[PDB]
C-alpha cells in the first residue's frame, strides 16, 4: 500500500499485506451499534430546532431569549 | 466583509486573529526594528484571572483591546487610554463537564470582530467550549444573541476561533478524538440564523458541493467519495472536524480552511481513503459550496489533523503571477495551491526527516507512502516522523511580501504508535492508539525556519529547545516575533534568523504575538500561560510517558522551566 | 541565630520576610534612587502556577531566590544565575478541606531560613495551611522533618510565616473566627522537637509567664488575668491566635509579637477584658517566658486583631537613646514601647478619624473608650473607625534610621456592626456579627504615610484609591516602594511623598517588595496576585455586601481593575 | 463603660447600660457545651503525642518518618 494504485479518481486505498478488504466479519470488525452511530445527527437536529425557535422569537419580538421554554 | 478588511489596513488595529484575510501576520510598522529592538521593554501587563493554556491573542479595534481566556472563556475589554480599568466583561456560565471531553487542554483560540453594521452595532464573537457561538456588543459587552452549535454530550466542543465574512460568522468544530463527524457552519451576524452547514464526510449534499467541484483537478476526486471511501456507515463518526484557521479571498469570494483527522486513530477500523477528512477546502462564501477540495493525507494513520492555518499570497509560478495559498500541514509537508483552481503548485517537506511519505507526486497529487512507517493493528510502528503533534500545529505564521518568505515555528517530534480495538459510544473517547513521543533525529524539539513556499528554499533554520507552538509575527523592521513553551518571547532578524532580543515571561507561550500602534507609539502584545497539548503533562500532573496521548513523555522536562500562568504582556520602546 | 543576623546585614541577601530581626525593611543599596528610578524596567518574571492571594515575598540567600505560594503552598527555588530554570520544588499534599476553614482567602505569608550550623545543613521552613510546620533542605528541597502544629478539624490553620531564632523556629496560629484559642510554639530545628508552647488565654502556666512578668509596669496587670478576665470556661475558645510577624533583640534575647482577637466577635457573649488577647508580648527566647505583656484593646468589640508587625529602632526619648518597638495596630493606634521594660512611650492615632477610642492615657496605658462607637447585642453600631480590617493590617512596614521615619501603607475603612447569638461547634465558624464597610470620612480607601513614631509628627500623607495592604520597602536611595490592590507597584520620594515611579503589574498586590544585590547589580522583586481579605469578593465571586466578613461591599469596585493572578516580577536598571 | 474603672490592675471591664454583670442565666447566655469546649485541648494532646513518636523515631533510627503507623 503506497497510495499510488487507484481504483478510481480520489480512491486509492488498498489493504496492507495480510489485512482484509472488508472489515465486516473479520478479525477487525468494528461491530458498531447503529443506534450509537446515529446519535450525533439526532443531537444536531435538536439543536437546529431550538436555534430556529430562538431566531423566530428574536425576529417577531425584537428581544433575544435563549431559554426556549420561556418562548411562546 | 469589506469594512472589516478596510479596518485591518489601519495599523492601529488588529481586527482578527489572523490579522487580515490573507492571514499574513505581517505589520508594516517600522518603529521597532533589528537596530533598536534590544531596547524593548515591558510597558504594561494584565492578568487574565485563569490558568491553563492561553492560545490566540488579543484583538484591537478602536483603541480598545479585547482579551479572551481558556475555560470558562472569560472576555474582557480594555480602553487603551486606561489600561488598568476593565471597560466591560462577559463571564460565561458553562457546564463544567465540558472539561471532560477536551482531549488536549481547555484552550480557546480567541475572539472575532465585525464593525457596524446594517445588522447593526459592532460585535465581538466568542466560541465557548460548551459549543455555543455568542455575539456580544463590541462597545458595551451586552449579550446580543447565543446559539447552540456543538453538543458536549456527544463529545463535541469548540476551540477554534469564529471567522467573520460579509454579514456571516463561521463556526468550526472539535472532538474527532471522540468520533465527532466534522462540520462548519455559517450564522447570520444579525439573527444567529443558520445559513449553511457543510460536513467533512458522507453524502454529497452534506459535503455541500458545487456542480463544478474539482473541475480543474478531477484527479483529486469529485462526487460520491464522502460515502465510497468508507465501509458502511463508518463516516457517521468519521472525524474531519475543523478547529483551526480560515482565509478569505474577496475577489474570488472564497473561504479557505482544512478539515481534520478521521476517527478513530485505529486505521484498521476504518478502511478506505476516508474522504473528505484531511482536505484543503475552497468554499464559496454565500452558499458554502466547495469549488475545490484536496485531500492531503488519504486514509490517515497518524492523526495529522489537516487544520493548520491558510496563508494567502501572490507570487510567480513559472513567470506567471498567481493567487496562492500556503499551508504547513501536521504531516510535515508545506502545501502551496492555486487558490482559484486548487491546482497543486508545490508540496515540500518542512524538514527532511519526514518519513511517512517518500514524496508527493505533484502530477497525481498523491503522497507516496513508505509502508515501513505505516500504522496497523497488532504492530508497533517505531520512529515515525512526524508524530501526531506534527511538525507544525495550530500556530498562525507570517509572510513578508518583499522577501517572499514564510516564517514558521516548527516542531521536531517523532513517535511510536500501536492501535487497539475499541467500541464507540456517544460521549466517550474514541482514540484507539497508544503513543510514545520523543525528539526527532536532530535532537531538538523546536525549530524556526524561513522559506520560499513556491521553491521550498529555506533561507535560514535555527533550533529551539522546545517545539515552537504559538506561531509568529513579522514586521517591516526586519524582525519575526514568537513565544516559546519554556517561557520566552524572542525577536530574530528575518534575513538571517539571528537572535536580537528575548524576555523571560512568567509562563510558556502557545499563542501568537500581535502589534499595533496606539497614540503614535508601536506596541507588541502576547499571552503568557502555558498549556495546550505540549503542556498536558504539566497542567494535569501526569506521569505516564504515554499519557496525554503520548505527549507527556516528550515534554517531561517542560515543567523544569515553567508553571501555569495567565497574563497579557505589552512591550514598547 | 547570630549567623542569620549577620547574613541579614549584607545586601546580597533577603533572609527573612522582615528582612532583619528589627524588621527595618530598609536597604542601604543606592544604585536605584529617586533621581533615576524613572528608568526602572522589568528584568525577568516567573509564574507561581497558582491563583488567589500572594502575601509575603521571596527570600534571597547565597544566590538563590525562594518562592512560595497560597494553598497548596508550593515552594520553588531559583538560581539567580539561571532565572528560567527551577532549581528545586516542593509540592505539598494537603486535605482540600483546609480551604473551608480559612476565614479570609487561603493566603500564606512566606518562607523562613536558617543557615547550616550545628543542626546542620541549611534549611527552608514552611507553614502549611493544613497546620503543619515543615523543614526543607535549602539546597536540594528534600523534606527533613514535618510536625503537626494545628488541627483543621478544629478550624485551626496556619497562615503566618515561620520565624527562626537561635536553634529554634517559631510557629504561630490562626482561626480565631472559628473559636481557636491562640498559641505560639517553638520547635528545635534539628529535630522538630517542641521546646515550649505559650497560649494567649487561660491559666498562667499555659501563658508561660516569667516570675517577674510586667514588673516594670504592674498596672498593666500580671497574674491570674488569663482566667479572671473571662467568665467561666469562655477562655477555652477565646481567640488570641498569632498569624502576624515577630521581632527579635539578640542583646536582650527577646521575641516580640502580638496576639490576636478574642472569639466570638459577639462581645456580649464574652464579658471581661479577655486577656491576654490583643497583647504586645516580650518573651524570653530560650524558655518562651514573658517579661512583659501590654494589652492594647481590652474586651475587643471590633476584631482589631493585634498581630501587626513590630519594628525595632533606637531613638531619643526625652534626650536619652532608648531601645524601642513601634507597632501600628489594627485599632488605628501606633504604639511605641520601650522594648526592654515594656513601658509605654507613645500611642498616637495613625489617622485622626479613629473614633472607638478618645485617646490612650499614657500613664495608665488604658485606651479611654467612646461608648458611642462600641458594639453590643440588639444594636447595630454605625460609623465605627476603623473597621475590622483596621487602619492597618498585615503589611510589614519600613524605617529609615537616618530620617528617623516610618513609612506605612494605611487603610481608610469604617463599618456598621451588629452581633448575633450563635453556638460554638468545633470545626464550624464562630463569628457572630454582621458587618458593612465603606470608606472613611476622607473619601479614599487607602493612604501612604511617613511619621516619627516618638513624637507622632506626620511628615507627609498621600491618598490612595484602595487600602495599601502589602507593606513597604524603604532604601537609602530616598525611595519607598509598595504595591497597591488595583495592581501597581509604586515608588515615592521619602522626604516628600512625591510619586517618582509606577508600573502596572498583572494583578493586585498584597505582599511587600524586596531588594537585593546579585552580581554587583541591584534588583527589586515583588509578588503579583490579589486576594486576602480585600479580595475575597472577586476571588470567591460574592455579591452580598456583608459577605466576606463585611469586606465584599466596600471592595466591590476592586474587580473593575484586577483579576486573580500569581507571578513574581523583578525590576532593574 | 469607658475602660478606665478597674476592679484590679489589668481588669477594667464593666457591663454597658442595660446589660448584666454575668451572662450566665441571662438573655445573652452563651450556653456552651462542655464537650465542644474540650475538643481543642484533646486534639492538641494527640498532635503533641504523635509528634513525640516522630521525634523519638528520628533520634533513634536517624531516618524521619511522618506516618506513625509505619513507626
Ligand atoms: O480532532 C479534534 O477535534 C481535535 C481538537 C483539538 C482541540 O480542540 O484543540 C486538537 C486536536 N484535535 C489535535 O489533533 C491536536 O493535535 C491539538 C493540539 C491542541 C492544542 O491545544 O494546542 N488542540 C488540538
Ligand atoms: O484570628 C485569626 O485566626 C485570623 C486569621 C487570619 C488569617 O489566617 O490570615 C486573618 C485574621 N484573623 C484577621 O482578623 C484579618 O483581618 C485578616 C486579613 C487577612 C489577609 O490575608 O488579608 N488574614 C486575616
Ligand atoms: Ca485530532
Ligand atoms: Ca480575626
Amino acid at each position: 500500500y503506497d497510495g499510488t494504485h487507484c481504483k478510481a479518481p480520489g480512491n486509492c486505498w488498498e489493504p496492507k499485506p495480510g489485512y482484509p478488504d472488508k472489515v465486516a466479519g473479520s478479525k477487525y470488525d468494528p461491530k458498531h451499534d447503529p443506534n450509537e452511530l446515529n446519535k450525533q445527527a439526532e443531537s444536531i437536529k435538536a439543536m437546529e430546532a431550538r436555534n430556529q425557535k430562538r431566531v423566530e422569537n428574536y425576529a417577531k419580538t425584537g428581544k433575544f431569549v435563549y431559554k426556549v421554554e420561556d418562548i411562546k | 466583509n469589506s469594512e472589516l478588511d478596510r479596518l485591518s489596513k489601519d495599523d492601529r488595529n488588529w481586527v482578527m486573529q489572523t490579522k487580515d484575510y490573507s492571514a499574513t501576520h505581517f505589520s508594516r510598522l517600522t518603529e521597532i526594528n533589528s537596530h533598536n529592538v534590544k531596547n524593548l521593554k515591558v510597558a504594561w501587563t494584565l492578568s487574565t484571572g485563569t490558568l491553563h493554556g492561553h492560545e490566540g491573542a488579543p484583538l484591537v479595534v478602536d483603541g480598545i483591546m479585547y482579551i479572551h481566556t481558556p475555560f470558562p472563556n472569560n472576555v474582557y475589554a480594555v480602553d487603551l487610554n486606561d489600561t488598568r480599568k476593565m471597560l466591560w466583561q462577559y463571564k460565561p456560565k458553562q457546564n463544567p463537564a465540558a472539561r471532560a471531553v477536551a482531549c488536549c487542554d481547555v484552550v480557546n483560540r480567541g475572539l472575532a470582530y465585525v464593525p457596524a453594521g446594517e445588522h447593526g452595532p459592532a460585535k465581538i464573537f466568542l466560541n465557548q467550549l460548551d459549543g455555543h457561538i455568542v455575539a456580544l456588543n463590541a462597545k458595551t459587552g451586552e449579550e446580543i444573541w447565543k446559539m447552540e452549535n456543538s453538543d458536549i454530550a456527544m463529545g463535541s466542543t469548540l476551540t477554534g476561533a469564529p471567522f467573520v465574512v460579509k454579514d456571516k460568522v463561521l463556526v468550526g468544530s472539535a472532538g474527532a478524538e471522540l468520533g465527532v463527524r466534522g462540520y462548519v457552519t455559517a450564522y447570520n451576524i444579525k439573527d444567529g440564523k443558520q445559513e449553511w452547514r457543510a460536513y467533512a464526510t458522507g453524502p454529497d449534499e452534506d459535503l455541500l458541493l458545487d456542480k463544478d467541484f474539482n473541475k480543474d483537478n478531477p484527479h483529486y476526486g469529485q462526487f460520491g467519495l464522502g460515502l465510497s471511501t468508507w465501509e458502511g456507515d463508518a463516516w457517521k463518526i468519521g472525524g474531519g472536524t475543523n478547529w483551526g484557521w480560515y482565509a478569505y479571498d474577496p475577489k474570488l469570494d472564497m473561504i479557505y480552511y482544512g478539515s481534520g483527522n478521521p476517527a478513530p486513530w485505529n486505521e484498521t477500523m476504518r478502511p478506505g481513503d476516508n474522504k473528505w477528512t484531511m482536505t484543503i477546502w475552497g468554499r464559496d462564501a454565500d452558499t458554502g459550496r466547495a469549488k475545490f477540495g484536496y485531500q492531503k493525507t488519504p486514509h490517515d494513520e497518524w492523526d495529522y489533523a489537516g487544520v493548520n492555518y491558510m496563508g494567502l499570497s501572490e507570487q510567480e509560478v513559472d513567470g506567471k503571477l498567481t493567487p496562492l495559498l500556503t499551508h504547513p500541514d501536521r504531516n510535515g509537508l508545506v502545501y502551496t495551491l492555486n487558490r482559484e483552481t486548487g491546482a497543486l503548485v508545490n508540496a515540500f517537506k518542512i524538514d527532511d526527516t519526514v518519513n511517512w511519505v517518500k514524496k508527493v507526486d505533484l502530477k497525481t497529487g498523491l503522497p507516496i507512502r513508505d509502508p515501513e512507517y505505516s500504522t496497523r493493528m497488532d504492530h508497533n510502528a517505531k520512529g515515525i516522523c512526524p508524530s501526531a503533534m506534527g511538525y507544525h500545529n495550530q500556530g498562525i505564521e507570517s509572510y513578508d511580501p518583499d522577501k517572499k518568505l514564510f516564517f514558521m515555528g516548527v516542531n521536531h517530534i517523532c513517535m511510536d504508535w500501536e492501535p487497539f480495538m475499541l467500541p464507540y459510544r456517544a460521549g466517550q473517547f474514541f482514540v484507539g492508539a497508544t503513543l510514545n513521543m520523543y525528539p526527532g533525529p536532530k535532537g531538538m524539539l523546536g525549530q524556526v525556519k524561513a522559506m520560499n513556499a513556491v521553491t521550498g528554499k529555506m533561507e535560514w533554520e535555527v533550533p529551539e529547545k522546545f517545539a515552537v507552538w504559538g506561531g509568529t509575527l513579522a514586521t517591516a523592521g526586519d524582525l519575526v516575533f514568537y513565544g516559546t513553551l519554556d517561557g520566552f518571547i524572542k525577536a530574530r532578524d528575518t534575513r538571517t534568523g539571528e537572535l536580537k532580543w528575548q524576555f523571560q515571561l512568567p509562563s510558556g507561550v502557545i499563542g501568537h504575538p500581535i502589534t499595533y500602534q496606539h497614540n503614535g507609539k508601536q506596541y507588541i502584545a502576547i499571552y503568557s500561560g502555558v498549556g495546550g497539548w505540549p503542556g498536558v503533562g504539566l497542567v494535569f500532573d501526569l506521569k505516564d510517558p504515554t499519557a496525554g496521548l503520548g505527549a507527556v513523555g516528550a515534554f517531561r522536562e517542560l515543567a523544569h522551566y515553567t508553571q501555569m500562568g495567565g497574563s497579557v504582556f505589552v512591550f514598547s520602546l
